[PDB]
């Protein structure tokens, strides 16, 4: 891969790193940003030699500011050799990318169910003492 | 109650030349008022079913409503419009 794109359909993507066995077990991987993360799947030492990398991001919401680019450096001090690779981050953010309204209706709906029971319920002996009071002075 | 009872195909006749003429004054309001609370809200429904679901927005091919020339549309502004003439005199009906 000469670029990474990760996103709400490729949350991951899989790089593989070729090189000699020697420079691929003294393989560093460095990332431009926190929020994006690469851990080895496999090592293959066998012709043709290579690391598979598995590149993801960490948090989501650090996707959901903008279109985050950063730098997937992998390093190996043995010969001085490096390749860095640019990873681009577009989250655009997954059931709408919120602010206050339209969310604050069904969340609610689910947090407050109990409360909703318990003043429906409240609201029905309410009228039910009403209606005993009025057959009871009328 | 009506002053005068009336048989009712004249009671609904008369009527109804009103309504229609109400609901397209009414559905005109609606949706002018509909089109500032969207200019000051719309970014959050529309930031409610792209978050827990999945969804892409198109930056490319399509303004955001958002925008007021996105909000300004004129066919997007007739067609609901026409569906808010479509909804009042329907509603109307049934309560005349």
């Amino acid at each position: 891969q000469a670029e990474i794109l990760l996103s709400n359909h490729y949350t991951s993507s899989e790089i593989r790193v070729f090189g000699a066995p020697e420079v691929l077990e003294n393989l560093e991987v460095k990332s431009g940003s926190p929020a994006v993360l690469a851990f080895a799947k496999e090592k293959s030492f066998g012709w043709p030699s290579f690391i598979t990398y598995t590149v993801g991001v960490l948090d989501p919401a650090a996707g959901s500011q903008g279109p985050l680019s950063t730098t997937l450096t992998f390093s190996s001090p043995v010969t001085n050799q490096a390749i860095a690779i640019p990873v681009t981050v577009a989250f655009v953010v997954d059931r709408r990318g919120p602010g206050p309204y339209g969310a604050s209706l069904f969340q609610h709906f689910l947090d407050s169910y109990q409360v909703m029971f318990f003043t429906l319920f409240a609201l029905l002996a309410g009228t039910a003492v009403m209606i005993i009071a009025y057959h009871t002075v009328c | 109650f009506p002053i005068i009872q009336q048989y009712k195909f004249l009671r609904f006749r008369r009527s109804l030349l009103l309504l229609v003429k109400h609901s397209c004054v009414e559905s005109l309001f609606l949706v002018r008022n509909f089109c500032i609370l969207y200019y000051f809200l719309g970014y959050i429904p529309k930031a409610w079913i792209s978050t827990a679901m999945n969804l892409h927005i198109d930056e490319q091919v399509h303004r955001p409503l958002d925008t007021v020339s996105g909000l300004l549309n004129l066919s997007l502004l007739y067609h609901v419009w026409l569906c808010g003439v479509f909804l009042l005199t329907t509603w109307y009906v049934s309560w005349i």
